[PDB]
């Protein structure tokens, strides 16, 4: 509802996201009928103010219950990653954890911005992890940018799906 | 594509109707303007616009809303320059030149105060647009005053069985004169000479909005979203539907083609009729147009104005120029009923057998649940849901309960929740239920808060038991979400 | 509505007020004009064209030329008083008058009943039958006009007479009967119909920044009919007729202003006018009649304008604009030639020592007036050329404020007030066929000084004329007939060894309205309103001494200098003394108070209306903004505008507030320099109570 | 005339974006920005796009001639967006991060595809429909506007750049063609037919220029808001329709530039754009004011007044037979005076007073005049008037100075026209060897160093007593705008040196050295230690602005997300009625926008830096460009922009220097 991206408001229907009928095919919601494989990803509607969305199952436009928005190994404050991003073999392995094991993106970015740097940005792996950490961040044309950027060096199938 | 846009305005306030919107030279020297009495946006400001082109010149206030302006002729020997009058309440104004030039007011009869709900003009002697035109007018008081030309005798005083909504006349005066009046009451009335009752009803079966007549036929537009053309007699000729609401109608005009069909406005944007032969009036337009006036504005004579819903100004003018899916069965379908055909008889026992044991294990179950008492739906007739809204750490957790018979209250009941005591804070888990009355749902709400500074959640029993006994009517079970708090 | 399309007449030099006439010879009438080059033609609109009927050679400014019968025969004599004299010629040019009615200076106003005469000038008033000095006088004020009552229609001869103060001297004899009171200066006045009126006499003045009325004028009382006070349409009322041009029959008033406007009212109503016909002529029309000049049969207006230009508005509706542009182009062609023959003659004799430049002399009808309902004088400069430039040069503080109708562009030079005394030096372009310039001069309370403004046409050897203005002193003020004499007036006596004269001339030198012309009677009064904050300033003054007691404070302040500073021009030694009330400072407080507080109150909303349209745009402010920002959006565009010129009424507030402070002070008798400034923040904070008590306390 | 169609729209249109163009191939449609960061569509109802972004450049046009839909390049600030709107897809989307001021679709000289060039500070890039940066280019100063007109024939149109710097570049793709020196920042270009093309400052001059020359110019007191070349009575020759500040919508000629058509609009007038609207086949005029009103339109006594002048200086001419003397005669000294300005004495023959004295010239002053006026007590036979330039430019002094007595009220107006030579101010002096500027050029000229001396004396203000022998010789001058040294040096060898410790200063030198001696091409050997050691700190510090603006936008989007949550929180508390935590919401919220607005005025700092030292860096490339004449330009320009996008900045400095 509060994140608004979509360049037009009423596109031709056909041109935008926004068979069997209910009468055979069950529905989830009124549109979107049931369909035979869940991914975490499908919507199968949109709820359309944040009434509408508190008020119905958190279960009913996602495939895992629905949120307001979307000891230890080694502590992330202390490290510099400074000196890490110096040498690529350290810096994409602990990129690679505090991304997908600590979920801290503000780090991962910080790291991938000064390895990034240090690789004199021309390496697509760099471009295209910066690109998912701005899209977690809800920045989708700095991250279009750099999917952009990687699939003019090196065409990879990871690319053209993070860019779609 | 048939018509020019001469002006389709989008953000301009005019709220008129078609009776209330007519169009005259009321100066002079050959150049007609467009007089609009309308009430502004709702009943505070009603002020008599002058559109002159295509935009707005004069707008002068007027005491009350205006039911009607009607421009009509008045010298019949060398015409002079035509004046328009409004009507308001008791009151008419005639406006010479537009500006306040005379007021005429009804005779009061038993204060009681009249109102004036429409008008309409009708010819002398000759049938043409160079003599004077005989004025028509409805009251709320059931009432119809046919009047001189000029409104300063009363002429044909008329009763009518209801009161009037739309009028019409055809005819001369001396000859015979046709008072088409559409009533509220759901019919229309034809009066003619000399009556000391009217005489003449035709029904419609609902209240008419709009009335157009042609030369012969007349026709009436239905508050059901159709047209249907009578004849003056009183039988019903043709109907035919329209595809949204009629808004307002008018008497589309052509004299140098001939063509004379009638102007429906409907509620989807869109000019829409089938006349006896050819395929016209068909026109689109961004916003439901509720005024239409057909006429000839400035100089041509081919004008088409209009007053759509949320204000706005639209101006066209019109060009001289006018098998079944049977599906379909592959070799799977076949080869299976093949199996079947050989070996029917294997299937037909094994189908049994688990369907035997199928009962046995939904009879298993179903007495457990009887057992345990699980069932939120199971004399003492009574239904329970539970809903959780809210994503923090508290949710309103809300027990729709129902007493499903057809009369008698259940007086003796109580809800319990079985929760774990260090998840979930409810401050009141046992309450009592009120006098459940037979067919209405009792919304009970409760707040639950989530404890755990991790995220956990957990299952909440809701039961619902008399008072004295000890066995639970009803069970309901709520898988709390997680808590998505701090 | 009217439609009366323009058409163009023969054009004639510069013509000066009233002076063009409808000889009616239902056939079309003839016009006839005067000039200030000293031609008077007489001609008409023979087919579509114009014949010259006759001519009269050059002799002296013709500054009034009126119609009238020796008898109450058809009144066809034709009546004009060039430079003191009369002469009167027949409708066919054969001159039968010449009367040199010796007068001082000149002759600005006449009229005509059968024989009777009645001459006016700036001061002195005549009345004369058949040439014999009967009745004379010598008003106190200039004289805009002379009027007398129908004789016929009403039995005596009661003259009326127009003074420039703002009073109409209703006058018998040689003695004045009574006053009558009128909103602006009188420029005009005629009799409302052919007659004038059919209820005995009936007189329509006009005044000089734009409004009529009907004051009837019984034996000893005079009544107000009605009266036309302009709505959006300020101009100076130069001339007016009475001429029947719609259906209604009876009769309609037409009226020129000094802008342009040709406006045209009907009696409809029986009792009130209402407008028909509203049409602007881009110069000073002059002169207007009624009637039909070419193609009888259709009622007209004929309107001669400042350049002379006169044109016509008819009732009826190519082929023609090609023919008069061909014989144009055969009279550009012959007279291109031969100008430029003479110009290289001209340059030829540009190598002689003996020889001498004459000069192109030309008129300009400049108009320095201030308006009231604003605090800013309206200069207003003409000439019957084209302009190439107009320069503006000041010695005080002023604030020229472009105005919309002009087209002329500024170029604002960096004037230095050191080195010279340019306080203000700007210049307008005006890179078109400009006739007249109209433009605004915000002037400020205390200061004063000349005014120059240097003026050049289109002609070929250049030229530039110099006017000056005055920006006097106290020159926001302007006469009133009275005031109240319950407010606190801050008095102040001088006295000293001055004459009347003297301390005349003093009052003349700082206030706007008054006459130079030493009154006689060697005690005058004169009462005053300031025009930005209302506060009298009724002076009474005698020869030895003088009082002025005024509401505000300040302005008594100003009136000590000014007169202190010219006694010791002249060294005088006069003494002054000064009475001043305690609550008058805190009447003008509460004065200025709710100005401020409408200024800081649009500042608060212009600030908020950007983000409320951001939002609008987006949610349509229907369903969740609180209405009291909805009316800021219904009212963004006033706000806008306003604010436009808000700071200026700021800074002028501010000022006026400092000066109000340091005057008290100084007439406490302390000096408060060091906390002047300290009253600033003040100000931008604006407690009122907080505000008097600094006032009042330190 | 008539409009042939009004109507009123419901929004505010930005002032110079709008465009028309077919967008479903067989459906023309109006195009224009809003307030609010949006853009309409008004399809014949009306569709919205949501930019989130202040547009500063919209155009409609065929950016691949493949198909035929017209795409919509709407140019942020900082971004360029075309975007089909048939389908909800764009063609491209880009980051200049330069900035979009003015954009121009259609095809270059020479190059095979439409491009989409565009431009912003001291910079010009041009698209494909797939969004390769094929055109790119540096100019003087900030662009205004851009237009594409053919000169010199040739079929190929070449590009026109109205800078900040006043004047209207030709820029044939790779090349500079020529230069017109215009007054003011020209913010409205429009071609009509073959090289004839409308220009509108902010002057509120509107003029017509013909391959370097002026037809026709006005001067009114509103702005033109924008101008466009249409037919407008079928002549073929169309005329220039321009909307004023006021409303005045005016079709005038272009042979004289009389006012054909007029008409008055409610408001200020935003855009008039011309294509089919009503579906005939037919181009139109569409006319947008500010208000939101469109309309579309389909295609005597001055004279006697005149005449009655000439009879009047007949009369004048006729009766000779405030007077003056007839041989008073102005002689009029412009030299340079220190004790700052470049002096100009206006003197009388004959005892005769100069009154007050008009100066019209172009832009030297503030306004479009200067007027001297001395004191009733200065009154003489001669006026000494200070000048001070802001730049050097040629400029012609239209002098109407008045003469007359002590005492007169028509002074006789002498008019004069002289002219302030390209590099006025600086004053010949004497050398100072403690003080000569270390920076330094050199170059190779032809021959005649005399001819290289009447250069002098026609572009400087050299006092008479000077005279200059053939061999080498050093001319110092001290600079008026601040007290800088410039020095000149011709050697026997025929080299040029030109020592000035200012770039601009020796860019303008050399180049009217060269367009003097009628020179195509030309090298030189320059160096700038100064300024150089400053641009290198300006190119070390974009990359740490970089990474700040980064971070910044990194935590900002943290925060907005955390808010957008505590929104949806905070309408959950409340609609269970739980007041405590529906406050605690709400102060954490408070928070929150305290905390983001804090990180937004640092942002936007940092942010304003960085286009400071984009700029720099731009018109540091541009300077050492300008610094050579033809072919060598276009060379070092894309060689620098080779070693900045390789971060190779020794190789930059290097091609600066010599290359
Ligand atoms: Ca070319
Ligand atoms: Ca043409």
């Amino acid at each position: 509802i509060l994140d608004e991206n979509a360049i037009a408001q009423v596109p031709r229907p056909g041109t935008s996201l926004k068979g069997p009928s209910p009468a055979v095919r069950p529905v989830t919601q009124a549109g979107r009928p049931i369909t035979g494989f869940l991914r975490p990803s499908t919507q199968s509607g949109r709820p359309g103010t944040i009434e509408q969305a508190i008020k119905t199952p958190r279960t009913a436009y996602t495939a895992r219950p629905i949120a307001s928005s979307s000891g230890p190994f080694i502590n992330l404050s202390r490290l510099n990653l400074a000196k890490y991003a110096q040498k690529p073999k350290l810096a994409k392995a602990l990129f690679e954890y505090i991304f997908h094991h600590e979920n801290d993106v503000k780090t991962a970015l910080d790291l991938a911005a000064l390895s990034t740097e240090h690789s004199q940005y021309k390496d697509w792996w760099w471009k295209v992890q910066i690109g998912k950490c701005y899209y977690r961040l809800g920045l989708y044309r700095e991250a279009e940018k750099q999917f952009k950027s990687a699939l003019k060096q090196q065409e990879m199938v990871d690319t053209f799906l993070y860019l779609a | 594509s048939k018509w020019l846009d001469s002006l389709s305005d989008s953000m301009a306030n005019i709220h008129t109707f078609s009776a209330c919107l007519a169009l005259a030279d009321f100066h002079g020297d050959g150049e007609y303007k467009l007089a609009m009495g309308d009430l502004g946006p709702d009943g505070r400001q009603p002020r008599l616009k002058v559109l002159k082109g295509h935009t707005l010149v004069s707008q002068k206030p007027l005491p009350d809303l205006p039911a009607a302006a009607v421009t009509f002729l008045m010298a019949s020997h060398e015409p002079r320059t035509p004046a328009l009058a409004i009507a308001s309440g008791p009151c008419v104004y005639v406006y010479k030149n537009l500006k306040p030039y005379f007021k005429f007011s009804l005779p009061s009869l038993p204060r009681r105060q009249t109102v004036i709900t429409t008008m309409t003009t009708l010819k002398k002697n000759l049938a043409d647009e160079d003599a004077v035109s005989c004025l028509v007018l409805g009251t709320e008081n059931k009432e119809l005053l046919v009047l001189d030309p000029e409104a300063f005798t009363i002429l044909a005083k008329m009763s009518l069985p209801s009161v009037p909504a739309f009028l019409e006349a055809s005819g001369q005066f001396d000859v015979e004169f046709r008072l088409a009046a559409a009533c509220r009451n759901g019919s229309i009335y034809i009066l003619r000479r000399d009556s000391k009752r009217p005489k003449y009803c035709i029904e419609l079966g609902a209240q008419p909005v709009g009335l157009v007549g042609v030369h012969k036929v007349l026709v009436v537009g239905s508050n059901q979203d159709s047209l249907h053309g009578f004849t003056y007699k009183g039988k019903r000729l043709w109907t035919v539907q329209m595809p949204a609401a009629i808004l307002a109608m008018n008497l589309l005009e052509q004299h140098s083609r001939g063509l004379q069909a009638v102007m429906a406005a409907l509620a989807n944007e869109e000019v829409r009729i089938y006349h006896d032969k050819v395929l016209l009036n068909v026109i689109r337009t961004p916003e439901a147009v509720t005024s239409l006036c057909f006429g000839r504005y400035g100089r041509e004579d081919n004008t088409l104005i209009m007053t759509t819903l949320g204000g706005g100004l639209i101006i066209k003018i019109l060009k001289r120029t006018a098998k079944l899916n049977v599906p379909r069965k592959t070799r799977l379908y076949v080869d299976q009923t093949l199996r079947e055909r050989e070996a029917g008889t294997a299937m037909h026992r094994t189908f049994q057998a688990d369907l035997y044991l199928l009962r046995l294990r939904a009879a298993r179950a179903y007495v457990q649940a009887l057992e345990s008492s699980l069932s939120p739906v199971s004399r003492e007739p009574l239904k329970l849901h539970a809903v959780v809204q809210g994503l923090g750490p508290t949710f309103k957790l809300t027990l729709h309960l129902q007493n499903t018979s057809t009369a008698r209250p259940i007086l003796g009941l109580v809800v319990c929740f079985l929760y774990n005591e260090v998840l979930y804070a409810l401050p009141r888990a046992f309450f009592k239920v009120p006098l459940l009355v037979p067919g209405l749902n009792y919304p009970l709400e409760t707040f639950v808060k989530s404890l755990s500074d991790k995220g956990i959640s957990d299952i909440i029993k809701v039961l619902v038991l008399r008072e004295g006994q000890s066995t639970p009517l009803l069970s309901a079970h709520i898988n709390m979400p997680m808590s998505e708090g701090l | 509505d009217l439609n009366l399309n323009r058409a163009d007449y023969l054009q004639v030099g510069v013509t000066s007020q009233k002076t063009m006439k409808l000889l009616p010879a239902r056939a079309t009438q003839k016009v006839v004009v005067g000039d200030h080059d000293g031609i008077v033609m007489c001609f008409g609109m023979k087919k579509g064209e114009a014949v010259t009927v006759f001519k009269t050679l050059p002799g002296q400014k013709i500054a009034r030329l009126e119609l009238g019968g020796a008898l109450n025969t058809p009144q066809e004599k034709i009546f004009i008083a060039a430079g003191s004299e009369i002469r009167g010629f027949t409708k066919r040019g054969k001159q039968f008058l010449s009367f040199e009615t010796n007068l001082t200076e000149s002759i600005k106003a006449m009229h005509i009943s059968g024989s009777d005469l009645f001459l006016s000038a700036s001061y002195i008033y005549n009345h004369y039958c058949d040439c014999k000095d009967q009745h004379y006088y010598l008003s106190g004020d200039k004289i805009n006009d002379v009027i007398c009552l129908p004789v016929e229609r009403l039995l005596r001869e009661v003259p009326v007479l127009a003074c420039q103060d703002r009073v109409l001297r209703v006058l018998q004899g040689s003695d004045v009967t009574y006053e009558i009171e009128v909103p602006g200066p009188p420029t005009v006045l005629a009799l409302h119909n052919g007659n004038g009126g059919d209820s005995g006499e009936d007189l329509l003045f006009g005044t000089s920044d734009g409004k009529l009325g009907l004051i009837q004028i019984t034996t000893s009382k005079p009544i107000h009919k009605w009266e036309i006070r302009n709505e959006k349409k300020r101009g100076g009322i130069l001339c007016v007729d009475s001429f029947d041009i719609v259906g209604d029959g009876v009769k309609d008033l037409l009226v020129g202003r000094d802008d342009g406007m040709v406006e045209v009212y009907g009696f409809d109503n029986a009792n009130e006018p209402v407008l028909r016909f509203d049409h602007t002529l881009s110069e000073s029309v002059t002169s207007i009649q009624g009637g039909c000049v070419g193609k009888d049969g259709y009622d007209e207006i004929v309107v001669s304008t400042y350049s002379g230009w006169i044109t016509g508005l008819t009732t009826e509706p190519n082929q023609e604009m090609q023919n008069k542009i061909s014989s144009l182009r055969s009279e550009l062609e012959q007279l291109q030639y031969k100008v430029l023959q003479e110009r290289e003659k001209y340059q030829q004799s540009s190598q002689s020592s003996k020889a001498k430049s004459a000069v192109p002399s030309f008129s300009v009808n400049d108009k320095f007036t201030l308006n009231k309902d604003d605090a800013s004088y309206s200069l207003i400069l003409e000439v019957q050329t084209a302009i190439d430039n107009v320069l503006i040069q000041s010695d005080v503080p002023i604030d020229l404020l472009d105005v919309d109708k002009n087209s002329a562009v500024v170029s604002f030079s960096s004037c230095d007030s050191e080195s010279n005394d340019n306080f203000l030096l700007a210049t307008y372009r005006c890179q078109a066929n400009t006739t007249r310039l109209e433009l605004k001069i915000r002037s400020i309370e205390g200061q004063y000084g000349t005014l120059q403004a240097y003026v050049t046409p289109r002609i070929q050897p250049k030229t530039c004329q110099v006017r000056q203005y005055h920006i006097k002193p106290l020159s926001l003020h302007q006469r009133t007939h009275f005031i109240d004499h319950d407010r606190p007036m801050n008095t102040l006596t001088l006295t000293g060894q001055f004459s009347f004269s003297e301390l005349h001339s003093w009052v003349v030198f700082c206030m706007p309205e008054v006459p130079e012309k030493p009154p006689a009677g060697e005690c005058v009064t004169f009462y005053f309103q300031n025009t930005f904050l209302d506060t009298q300033l009724e002076s009474t003054y005698r020869k030895g001494e003088g009082v002025f007691k005024s509401d505000n404070i300040s302005t008594i302040s100003i009136l000590k200098d000014v007169l202190s500073k010219e006694a010791t021009k002249r060294k005088i030694n006069l003494n002054i003394s000064y009475e001043i009330n305690e609550v008058s400072v805190k009447h003008t407080l509460k004065l200025i108070h709710p100005k401020l507080e409408y200024q800081l109150l649009l500042a608060k909303k212009v600030q908020l209306i950007d983000a409320l349209k951001e939002l609008q745009v987006h949610e349509g402010n229907t369903n969740f903004l609180i209405p009291e920002y909805r009316c800021i959006l219904e009212e963004a565009d006033h706000l806008q505008e306003e604010y436009k010129k808000q700071p200026a009424h700021l800074e002028r507030l501010y000022g006026m507030i400092t000066d109000l402070f340091i005057d008290k002070f100084k007439f406490k008798g302390t000096n408060v320099k060091t906390k002047v400034p300290l009253l600033l923040e003040i100000l931008d904070s604006y407690d009122q109570n907080a505000l008097i008590a600094f006032f009042d306390a330190a | 005339l008539q409009p042939v169609f009004t109507l009123k729209l419901r929004h505010k249109i930005s002032p110079r974006m709008v465009a028309v163009g077919r967008y479903d191939g067989t459906h023309p449609c109006l195009a224009a920005a809003t307030q609010a960061g949006k853009v309409f569509i008004h399809n014949p109802d009306v569709s919205l796009l949501n930019i989130n972004q202040t547009v500063s450049c919209l155009t409609a046009g065929v950016l691949n001639p493949e198909l035929g839909y017209d795409a919509l390049l709407v140019g942020t600030q900082t971004n360029l967006l075309a975007y089909d709107v048939y389908n909800n897809s764009d063609l491209f989307y880009r980051e200049v991060a330069d900035g979009a001021s003015a954009i121009v679709l259609g095809t270059l000289g020479d190059i095979t595809s439409p491009l989409a060039i565009i431009g912003g500070n001291c910079a010009l890039q041009g698209f494909n429909h797939e969004g390769n940066d094929l055109f790119w280019t540096v100019t003087g100063d900030n662009v205004h506007s851009l237009a594409l007109c053919d000169f010199d024939g040739d079929g190929k149109k070449e590009l026109l750049v109205g800078s900040e710097d006043f004047d209207i570049r030709v820029f044939k793709e790779d090349e500079i063609v020529a230069e017109m020196s215009e007054t003011e920042i020209i913010t409205s270009l429009c071609p009509m037919y073959g090289s004839r093309f409308g220009y509108a400052l902010s002057n509120g001059t509107v003029g017509v220029y013909d391959k370097t020359a002026r037809y026709w110019r006005i001067k009114s007191k509103n702005q033109a808001m924008s101008i466009h070349a249409f037919d407008l009575n079928s002549d073929g020759v169309c005329e220039l329709i321009t909307g004023w500040s006021n409303g005045k919508v005016d079709a005038r000629s272009d042979r004289t530039g009389e006012v054909i058509f007029k008409d008055n609009f409610s408001s200020a007038i935003a855009g008039v754009v011309e294509g089919d609207y009503r579906m005939e086949g037919c181009q139109q005029l569409i006319c947008c004011s500010v208000d939101g009103e469109i309309r579309g339109y389909l295609p005597i006594r001055e004279l006697s007044q005149k005449k009655q002048n000439l009879l009047l200086e007949l009369r004048n001419y006729e009766e000779n037979a405030g007077v003056i003397p007839a041989n008073t005669k102005h002689h009029t000294a412009l030299s340079v005076s220190l004790g700052a300005h470049a002096e100009l004495c206006i003197s009388t023959s004959n005892d005769t007073i100069i009154r007050a004295v008009l100066i019209f010239a172009e832009g030297v002053f503030a306004g479009e005049s200067h007027v001297v006026h001395p004191s009733v007590h200065h009154l003489s036979s001669s006026v000494r008037i200070p000048i001070t330039p802001p730049k050097d430019i040629p400029v012609d002094l239209h002098l109407k100075t008045f003469v007359g007595y002590r005492s007169s009220t028509q002074f006789h107006v002498f008019e004069l026209t002289r002219q302030l030579p390209r590099f006025s101010m600086y004053a010949l002096t004497s050398p100072d060897p403690a003080s000569e500027p270390l920076s330094y050029v050199n170059f190779i000229i032809a021959e005649r160093a005399q001819r290289v001396v009447m250069w002098l004396n026609q572009n400087f203000l050299l006092p008479e007593d000077t005279n200059i022998q053939n061999a080498p010789f050093q001319v110092c001058f001290t600079s008026l705008r601040n007290g800088g040294q410039l020095y000149i040096k011709i050697k026997l060898s025929g080299e040029i040196t030109v020592n000035t410790d200012d770039i601009d200063l020796a860019g303008d030198i050399i180049q009217s050295m060269a367009s003097f001696f009628a020179i195509e091409d030309l090298q030189v050997e320059a160096d700038f230690p100064v300024y150089f050691e400053e641009l290198r700190k300006v190119l070390v510090k974009v990359d740490e602005y970089h990474s700040v603006h980064q971070k910044l936008s990194a935590d900002m989007a943290d925060n907005s997300n955390l808010i957008r949550s505590l929104l949806v929180q905070a309408e959950d508390a409340r609609l269970m009625r739980d007041m405590k935590t529906m406050k605690n919401r709400y102060k954490e919220l408070y928070d929150l926008n305290k905390d983001l607005l804090n990180g937004y005025k640092i942002r936007c700092n940092n942010h304003t830096e960085l286009l400071g030292s984009l700029k720099a860096v731009n018109q540091a490339i541009q300077r050492a460009g300008h610094l050579r004449v033809g072919k060598p330009k276009n060379q070092v320009i894309t060689a620098c922009r080779d070693a900045i996008r390789s971060n190779n900045i020794n190789m930059l400095f290097r091609i600066m220097r010599v290359g």
